[PDB]
């Protein structure tokens, strides 16, 4: 009783795998054929651009790439430009006519 | 059959699409420089705006001048422009195609 | 029977997958440089996010420019723009393939 | 009872799957065709520019 | 070689990940640039500062 049990059980844990073994071959089959189809067609029609067609591809790509290189200046904090003389000049005036 | 039926939908798609592209594929043919400087002036001020933008985040900014130099905004302001021309010629070392009307080539 | 089963599942799997390979080779054939061009400008802004992104975990960054120096953020930006141009030129060493469309070899 | 009612609703989605992507195609088709007409116009205008 | 620059353009953004995950640990960074100085000019009176 327990032998011809997991037997009978083990043979449909088998069957299921075949099916759905199969029924997924035919799946990534139809999907690659599909697949290849818009690689083929992109392909014929990307064959035929002119240099102003060439230049919007990379002019859309532009702000793309841009975003993604200036993002980690969102963290920037302080900045500070000094300019015109290379040397350590403090010139303030005027007096304390009563500070300690 | 869900698989089956998703890659008519992939097909279908597809076909479309690259009509899409043949058609757009002709009408750039059409684009002489008059018509490719607008593109250029469209994508230049994107170009800085995704640059511009995440340096705005910086809390504070301060700027000293001395005997010679100039104030110093045309410093700030200018990384901003250097980094959005720096870019064009950047893009040309992987690709050849160009980014700059003529001009020199 | 799970083992000899699965064994069918693995063949018929790798039947499809080699047919897929197959069909997506051919169309390669098809990909002159103005359909190459397209696989660069896709993948140029994802190895920027993958570079970028760890990056911007930064807590604080901090720019300091004296006499003759620019300000700092094109140090900045240009680092993320020349680890994303160093990593084609590096993979290169260890397999001769190009990622660069034609414009040297 | 169960298998018979699980084929039946899978098959309803198979028919909703593809109804919906030839719908999207027709649409994408000529919404490519109305965008090439401004590219067109637009280039033709623009190319007489002084 | 279209289909050979695929798998490579396919590689990139996977090695390039691994490369950057140890930046998500940068806390400081401070850029000092235009001189190889220590230039600490800075201008304003203490009017009222024991």
């Amino acid at each position: 009783g327990e032998k011809v049990k997991q037997v009978l059980l083990a043979q449909a844990e088998a069957e299921k795998i075949r099916k759905i073994g199969e029924a997924e071959a035919a799946v990534i089959e139809a999907m690659g054929k599909a697949e290849a189809e818009r690689m083929k067609l992109k392909a014929e029609a990307y064959q035929k651009y002119g240099d102003a067609a060439k230049m919007a591809l990379v002019l859309e790509a532009l702000p793309q790439i841009a975003a993604k290189i200036a993002a980690p200046l969102t963290k920037v904090d302080e900045i500070v430009v000094l300019s015109g003389d290379n040397s350590k000049v403090t010139s303030e005036v005027n007096r304390l006519l009563a500070e300690l | 059959m869900r698989g089956e039926a998703e890659a008519f939908a992939i097909g279908a798609r597809a076909r479309a699409e690259a009509e899409q592209m043949a058609k757009k594929a002709e009408a750039f043919q059409l684009y002489q420089e008059a018509a490719q400087l607008d593109m250029l002036l469209e994508k230049l001020p994107q170009v800085a705006e995704e640059i511009s933008g995440p340096l705005t985040s910086a809390n504070k900014i301060t700027l000293v001048s001395s005997g010679s130099g100039t104030m110093g905004a045309a410093k700030v302001t200018g990384e901003v422009l250097d980094i959005l021309t720096r870019l064009p010629e950047s893009v040309e070392r992987l690709t050849g195609v160009s980014i700059s009307q003529v001009n020199h080539k």
